[PDB]
């Protein structure tokens, strides 16, 4: 039984005629900045199942095509931006809050027909995330009680450091690497000659215990038996 | 990557008259797997009256890849096509075609069909190997007036392909006279890399169209006083030879070619050198200098205004010959040309005024390795009282994780440790002296053919992987490696690099080096 | 504008009153070339690419198959010069063929006749605006929109050893700062730094096998490396100069120059050409601070290259020492 939710966040989209308790603002103490920001969630198929799937693939495609004026034009009209960078930016880490939000209430109206509990979620990110301490510290304690993320990248481009990390964003870069998480990469299927691992995009114009550098990692497959059962 | 996917002769158009294929199995003149055997006519295939097939490596569907073949390496159009499937196959093919029955451009029947022999490569081609494969199928394909599918040069030339990386060369070679890099580089490519085409063509002075093919022969069923002249310190007499043998001869070289082959050793190491890995020195000059008694008009008219419209018309102007003339016209010209070769071309009296003239005058010098002589070309410029030696390319032996007593790195005058009168700078006697004495006979040549990997090693050292493996700066390694031949514990203080291998800090060997100094 | 197309076209085999239609956009899809290049254009190998070369230039092609009751055979292909580069040409071929699949099997373009028809302006605005600027968004549908991008296919990168050192061509401030990776934007600021093993535990801390990985990427891109920077000569200083004399065997070195051991003679041999063609060092000092480590502007490199606009002392260099 599948949900599959589209998430997404927008910079500076500060109020119009009432839409006041749907924005938020974020902000950093050790250099001040605040901004306003707003997060959307975008649903497919709710609770259903049934065989013979890839019509969600034909919905996704159009919901693919609708949604930048989907997204932008929306609730309030400042200057819009849309879809942030998850390098940068990004409602990751209360996306998985909020599943866990979901499943913590498993033993309310009870399916005589499932078992397992599985939450996926597939990023285009390179693995970087820019959180806030206390979202990370809580997840924590809220994975203690049962543990059921799953983080997959389509990205591909498996990066030259330990993968799954957190910039802090707390109110030297504080680095923390998570072994909570199960990760997987998607690559594609071609071959060519020497598949690089960087970008480039040209401008017109104590103790510092954990860096996350010196870890050595090789190649990450996807996990197919810890997806499909 | 110098792979072999394919080399394939299929029956897959024929298309005249009779005694063949046509609608039964696979059959020829002097040919006949027939009866429904297994039907190869690819690669790799013990070939005789009787057949078997092999497949090894394509990286695609093999019986694709033949069913695929049979109707698409037919052209209706003659010439020779080029085919780039998906990205690790290629198909360089060359059919020809003459159907004529009775006409032979006497046999028993015209079998005669589209021609169909093709090989492969995959991925990394290069037009050198293009080229190659084209006049290699131009030289097989011709008539063959009774047609034979004589496998057994499909089976010299499958251990052809792998076997020898180079095409064709001979191990004699000729000369730099004051022609042969022009005759060369005029349409640089005369016919498929042919050395002996090119000394030939050079050597009659006139050009000569003889085949020369790969490794397996395919026929087609003046000696004038200058040579020696400019030859005489190196190969004029077996030369000569190869000029008798090309004025008479023709696939018949293999016989006169190679089989016609302290200071007498060091002269016949200076040829075991030269065949592989020392190159040779000279020097130029040139008249470009300036800003905002004979060297002021000279540098006023090449200032003020451009010069060969000037200073080329009054030394005769005057009916005077001299300093400012020989300085003037003969200097300009050879500035043109930029070796010292012409120099010693256009001269009788000039080789010791050249450049006591350039001293005198404000000419600018330079010294170089000379000009373009690449390893693709014979052998240059003979050895004289007068020529400096260097080499380059070729590798040599190791000293640091073997620790032999004879020190081996690669500093300035690269290799550090009547007589060599032809050595311009250090490296060529200390490369010698690194090889071995001068009083082995035979056992010295071949120790030179043991210097091929030089008693075994790899030399992945530099004189500055010490620098990057610990604290060696200059002058320590210097200090230790200059009497590193006498005494090995000098050596041995380095040469305990296991204990610096077996580190167990983890970070870095610099700090236990320097540790593990003195005690 | 290295690569330059100049035909597109549809074919497919049709029911057997016609053998095989085209849909050609401007060379001309002819007679004899179509009739010599009929046996491509139908195999039993599909869903590859494949290329051939002919006279007047090269079809890039790929065909696919379906509905196979009165199986349908169609394909798509892009006819090019005779003797260009067509190596960025083999994935937008084989994307559109994927594109054109999926188009098929959702709406069904090439069931009806109309959308045949409406195919073409899909040719004349790809054949337009591939050749402007090499890369394509372009809707079709309510659920397809195409797009399509030109990728350079740069060559492979050399071996990136353990003592070079890298050196930017082009400057450090023209791109974002902040789209790198980390191991770029952890590395990048120690990039003058020469020794690759200084800088390495000088800031990056990194295992030495990835800032090796690090550094061979951006050869790959932008980064040309060379080797090190001891000063083997010292003799070349008795002659006048005005403050030029560090970043003038970089330079040189970097435009792949010389014979690596530089001793003492080929700085004053072609010093000379740096003087007519236009406190103290410390020098024993550099030697300590080599092992790892836990006239405004000087004309160093507008000289060669207001005289790289020319080219008699580039032959004159390029011909080396």
């Amino acid at each position: 039984e599948v949900t599959v939710v589209l998430f997404s966040r927008t910079f500076y989209d500060a109020k119009s005629v009432d839409e006041f308790p749907e924005i938020n603002r974020a902000s950093i103490r050790q250099d001040h900045k605040g901004r306003f920001y707003e997060d959307f969630y975008k649903v497919v198929v709710q609770n259903e199942r049934r065989e013979e799937w890839t019509s969600l693939l034909v919905t996704i495609k159009k919901l693919f095509i609708q949604y930048p004026v989907l997204v932008r034009l929306e609730q309030a009209e400042g200057f819009p931006q849309g879809d942030n960078s998850t390098s940068a930016q990004g409602n990751y880490l209360e996306a998985i809050n909020l599943s866990f939000n979901v499943f913590d209430k498993h033993y309310i109206n009870r399916n005589f027909d499932r078992t397992g509990q599985m939450s996926v979620v597939i990023t285009p990110g390179v693995g970087v995330f820019e959180v806030d301490r206390l979202l990370m510290i809580l997840t924590k304690q809220r994975m203690i009680d049962n543990g059921i993320g799953v983080d997959l990248v389509c990205m591909g481009e498996q990066p030259l450091h330990a993968v799954p990390l957190f910039k802090l964003h707390n109110r030297g870069d504080d680095y923390n690497i998570p072994h909570w998480i199960n990760h997987s990469f998607y690559t594609s299927k071609s071959q060519l000659f020497c598949n690089s691992f960087t970008p480039r995009i040209k401008l017109a114009g104590t103790l510092s215990a954990p860096p996350v550098v010196p870890g050595f990692c090789c190649t990450v497959g996807v996990d197919w038996k810890s997806l499909t059962t | 990557d110098n792979t072999s996917p394919i080399s394939v002769i299929l029956v897959s158009s024929g298309s005249r008259g009779n005694k063949l294929l046509f609608r039964y199995p696979f059959q020829r003149s002097q040919e006949h797997p027939a009866s429904q055997t297994s039907k190869p006519r690819s690669r790799y295939a013990a070939s005789n009256t009787g057949d078997h097939a092999d497949e090894q490596d394509g990286d695609s569907r093999f019986s694709d890849v033949i069913l695929a073949t049979i109707l698409a390496t037919k052209s209706e159009m003659c010439g020779q096509k080029f085919e780039l499937k998906i990205d690790n196959v290629r198909f360089v093919g060359h059919p020809t075609l003459l159907q004529h029955a009775l006409g032979q451009i006497k046999r028993e029947a015209p079998t005669m069909i589209l021609f169909n022999v093709v090989f492969a490569l995959r991925a990394n081609a290069d037009p050198s190997v293009i080229n190659c494969l084209h006049n290699l199928s131009r030289r097989i394909a011709t008539v063959l007036q009774h047609e034979e599918r004589r496998c057994q040069y499909l089976t010299r030339e499958a251990k052809l392909i792998l076997a020898l990386q180079d095409e064709v060369s001979a191990m004699a070679d000729g000369n730099e006279g004051p022609q042969s890099p022009f005759h060369h580089i005029l349409p640089k490519c005369k016919l498929a890399r042919d050395l002996k085409e090119a000394y030939d063509s050079l050597c009659t002075s006139g050009v000569v169209r003889l085949h020369i093919n790969s490794w397996l022969e395919v026929s087609f069923c003046i000696p004038p006083e200058a040579i020696e002249r400019s030859l005489k310190a190196i190969r004029p007499y077996h030369a000569l030879l190869l000029l008798s043998d090309e004025k008479s001869l023709l696939g018949e070289l293999p016989i006169d070619c190679s089989p016609a082959l302290v200071k007498n050793l060091q002269q016949l190491a200076q040829d075991a050198d030269l065949a592989l890995l020392q190159v040779f020195q000279l020097a130029a000059h040139l008249v470009y200098w300036g800003k905002a008694y004979m060297l002021s008009p000279n540098a006023s008219v090449c200032l003020y205004s451009p010069l060969a419209e000037q200073f080329s018309h009054q030394f005769p102007s005057h009916d005077l010959p001299s300093v400012l003339a020989k300085f003037s016209l003969p200097v300009s010209l050879s500035e043109f040309r930029n070796p010292l070769a012409p120099a010693v071309q256009e001269t009788q009296l000039i080789q010791m005024v050249v450049w006591m003239l350039q001293r005198r005058l404000l000419i600018q010098l330079h010294t170089y390795v000379c000009l373009m002589a690449s390893p693709s070309e014979e052998e240059p410029r003979p050895r004289e009282d007068d020529v400096p030696f260097t080499a380059r390319v070729g590798g040599r032996s190791l000293s640091t994780p073997n620790a032999l007593s004879f020190g081996s790195p690669t500093s300035s005058d690269d290799m550090t440790l009547a007589e060599l009168l032809p050595s311009g700078d250090s490296p060529l006697n200390q490369r010698m002296t690194e090889n071995l004495l001068a009083s082995l006979s035979e056992h010295e040549r071949a120790a030179i053919l043991s210097v091929p990997a030089a008693q075994n090693p790899e030399d992945l050292r530099m004189f500055a992987r010490l620098l990057h493996y610990f604290r060696g700066r200059h002058h320590l390694e210097e200090i230790m490696y200059n009497e590193n031949t006498r005494r090995s514990q000098l050596l041995m203080l380095f040469d305990k690099f296991r204990s610096v291998l077996v580190v167990t800090t983890h970070e870095d060997p610099v700090i236990a080096v320097f540790q593990a100094l003195l005690p | 504008s290295g690569c330059r197309i100049e035909c597109i076209f549809f074919s497919e085999f049709h029911p057997t009153l016609g053998p095989k239609i085209t849909y050609q956009v401007p060379l001309f899809d002819t007679v004899q070339v179509y009739i010599i290049t009929k046996p491509e254009l139908q195999n039993k190998l599909i869903t590859v690419t494949a290329m051939e070369k002919k006279l007047i230039g090269c079809p890039v092609c790929i065909e696919h198959k379906k509905y196979s009751r009165n199986a349908l055979l169609f394909n798509l292909g892009f006819v090019c010069d005779a003797q260009a580069k067509t190596c960025a040409l083999e994935p937008i071929v084989k994307k559109l063929a994927g594109y054109l699949t999926t188009l098929e099997l959702e709406s069904s373009f090439v069931s009806m006749e109309e959308s045949k028809q409406k195919l073409v302006p899909i040719m004349t605005i790809l054949l337009e605006e591939l050749n402007a600027s090499g890369r394509c968004t372009l809707p079709i549908d309510e659920s397809n929109t195409i797009h399509l991008k030109v990728i350079e296919q740069r060559p492979d990168p050399p071996v990136a050893q353990e003592y070079d050192v890298p050196v930017f061509t082009k400057d450090k401030e023209d791109f974002f700062n902040s789209q790198w990776d980390l191991t770029t934007q952890q590395i990048l600021p120690y990039i003058d730094g020469f020794r690759h093993i200084q800088k390495i535990s000088a800031e990056a801390d990194v295992e030495l096998n990835l800032v090796r990985i690090a550094i061979q990427n951006l050869l790959y891109y932008g980064v040309v490396t060379l080797v090190s920077i001891l000063q083997y000569s010292n003799v070349y200083c008795p002659t006048p100069k005005v403050q030029d004399l560090v970043d003038d065997k970089s330079l040189q070195e970097a435009c792949l120059s010389y014979v690596t051991k530089q001793g003492h003679k080929r700085a004053s041999l072609r010093d000379v050409f740096q003087l007519y063609c236009s406190q103290f060092g410390l020098m024993k000092n550099l030697i300590r601070r080599l092992q790892k480590y836990p006239y405004t502007g000087c004309h160093s490199y507008d000289e060669i290259c207001c005289k790289t606009g020319m080219s008699y002392h580039e032959l004159d260099e390029r011909l080396e020492n």
